């Protein structure tokens, strides 16, 4: 607007880096 | 301040934070009158009429929806609504009027500083590091097939079969009511989805497996009921599961879910299709059924070109991947940009949501 | 290089991206085929801005891209416009002819009225775009048009072209249609009170203008000048029930939301070759600011190129580095398929 990738980073993720949480469920 | 991602399905609600690897919470999908929510409600549903806002995946009652949202952000997670990013879940083909609606109150009634969002089946596909190839999902009360390119979901593509965990606990409940068991009140209920999770699984030749099940006890598994009783479970294991595959077995006329696959996939044009044979992700509680991801391998194998490349990938985690993608999305860096803001709401109005979703 | 293709109800408007105008500009018409100039029955395959007749925008496509432009498609990546709210399936089908008719490496569809607004160098404003077939109001949030507050009129050059002749024979005249367009794009202008203008319109010595017609008639119009136009602004001039443009240009806005009025008031844009009436734009300033709120900020912009605007912003749209990206290219479409400019469009 002043003149006037998104998939590689999702192929590419690390999922071991995301946080362990324990999951509430009956 | 960190992101919220909420999945609401037709069973279930997922709800946590982005950046962790599964939900906080989970809770059944329930409002309850004589107002109670989710595990309160169904603890009480004596006194109580039970509801379900979310039917085939779709939201149908705005006024349970927002005491639903109400009990994830202040019973469950704890949260003021005020401070957190929001991102949400919808079905494939969510009615425009829906993702409006859904803006709406999560700008107006929550206060959300930000919101996205995201088709469920994208999301699994995210979580399984791809972001091209074909998604079967298949929850509590609706299945989908879903193929998907760079990111997108091709609309002409798109399947939707109204069968899925609560059909096969019910027709479990049914053929084992047949075999001289009981189960009728609500508490029965629970025992019946206790035994399809645990004892159920598909049958690679179902017909054979049917043989098989009636000249020996082979098959045979043994379920210990609440009171001490022991019953014995036969073909009602891998029966219950086969309805996925041939849905006349509860009177409905549409394809099994190996050949609404194929359909799909038939839909798309043909330079993807090789991609999407090769990348058929499973998603949802209902594909956890041991022989499941074999049986469509077999399946799929049967109707594609004989020199096609088939895969099916069945990751563990796939209860919570819809959950996952939308916790892996949030948290990335190219994704910020994505956040539809407080500030564009109050230039643009709800319809703002279909410029980023 | 890019193309820019700005298909309309009556006129083509093409050329090359980076050009400060379309090197062509022609009649939006099939013949049967003939088009164009050349052009029997006689067919307008885009009405009312929407194209209707696929076979026909072919031959107008085609025409297009090798009789006017000289060009292979193949080479060029091609920018083409749409209507407002122009029917998703639509949007489909053009993405669909340019690939696998004209095999073009790359293509994209903007939205006309915002290509107007980029012209003009915003990203937020209201624009009057007003061609041959239709008149639209589309209020522009950076770079989004407001669905729910665009307003569409089906009245614009054509039906004053067509009241033109119908007010010149009240007079005695006798009508030749292609005359009276150009009578009407010479000498017409808007008054800027009606009413006034009317009742003096005896005694100017400045309204009476002559026109020579072809085989040397030498005709004089009059009154004519300005109630041609005024149509615009009194749609019950030609039958119409419709409101004039100046008060769909504040019903759009009324339809969005307060934060964002302030902004629209002062950044209306006017597009289109039925804009280009002298006087139209203090006319506007003044109807729109009587409806206003009078503490607003009210500005109306008309640029002198403003027939263009549209093809102009398409330039500007496919010259702009943050753009490319943008671009659906010819493997995109080969494994997505038509539906594929949803996710770029
Ligand atoms: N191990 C298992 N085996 C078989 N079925 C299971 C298993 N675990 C969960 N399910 C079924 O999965 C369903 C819930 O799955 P999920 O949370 O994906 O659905 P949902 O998102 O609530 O519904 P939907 O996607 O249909 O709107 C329940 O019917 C449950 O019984
Ligand atoms: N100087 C002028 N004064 C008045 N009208 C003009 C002038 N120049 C062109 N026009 C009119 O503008 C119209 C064409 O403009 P434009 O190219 O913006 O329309 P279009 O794109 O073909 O149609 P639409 O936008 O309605 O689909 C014709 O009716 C023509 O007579
Ligand atoms: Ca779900
Ligand atoms: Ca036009």
């Amino acid at each position: 607007m002043a003149e006037i990738p998104d998939m590689a980073e999702i192929e590419k993720f690390d999922k071991s880096k995301l946080k362990k949480t324990e999951t509430q469920e009956k | 301040t960190t992101a919220l991602v909420c999945d609401n399905g037709s069973g279930l609600v997922k709800a946590g934070f982005a950046g962790d690897d599964a939900p906080r919470a989970v809770f059944p999908s329930i409002v309850g009158r004589p107002s109670y929510v989710g595990d309160e409600a169904q603890s009480k549903r004596g006194i109580l009429t039970l509801k379900y806002p979310i039917e085939h995946g779709i939201i149908t009652n705005w006024d349970d929806m927002e005491k639903i949202w109400h009990h994830t952000f202040y019973n469950e997670l704890r949260v003021a609504p005020e401070e957190h990013p929001t991102l949400l879940t919808e079905a494939p083909l969510n009615p425009k009027a829906n993702r409006e609606k859904m803006t709406q109150i999560m700008f107006e009634t929550f206060n959300v500083p930000a919101m996205y969002v995201a088709i469920q089946a994208v999301l699994s596909l995210y979580a399984s590091g791809r972001t091209t190839g074909i998604v079967l999902d298949s929850g509590d009360g609706v299945t989908h097939n879903v193929p998907i390119y760079e990111g997108y979901a091709l609309p002409h593509a798109i399947m939707r079969l109204d069968l899925a965990g609560r059909d096969l606990t019910d027709y479990l409940m049914k053929i084992l009511t047949e075999r001289g068991y009981s189960f009728v009140t609500t508490a029965e209920r629970e025992i019946v989805r206790d035994i399809k999770e645990k004892l159920c699984y598909v049958a690679l030749d179902f017909e054979n497996e049917m043989a098989t099940a009636a000249s020996s006890s082979s098959l045979e598994k043994s379920y210990e009921l609440p009171d001490g009783q022991v019953i014995t479970i036969g073909n009602e294991r891998f029966r219950c599961p086969e309805t996925l595959f041939q849905p006349s077995f509860i009177g409905m006329e549409s394809a099994g879910i190996h050949e609404t696959t194929y359909n799909s996939i038939m839909k798309c044009d043909i330079d993807i299709r090789k991609d999407l044979y090769a990348n058929n992700v499973m998603s949802g509680g209902t594909t956890m059924y041991p022989g499941i991801a074999d049986r469509m391998q077999k399946e799929i194998t049967a109707l594609a070109p004989s020199t096609m490349k088939i895969k099916i990938i069945a990751p563990p985690e796939r209860k919570y991947s819809v959950w996952i993608g939308g916790s892996i999305l949030a948290s990335l860096s190219t994704f910020q940009q994505m956040w539809i803001t407080k500030q564009e709401y109050d230039e643009a109005g709800p319809s703002i949501v279909h410029r980023k979703c």
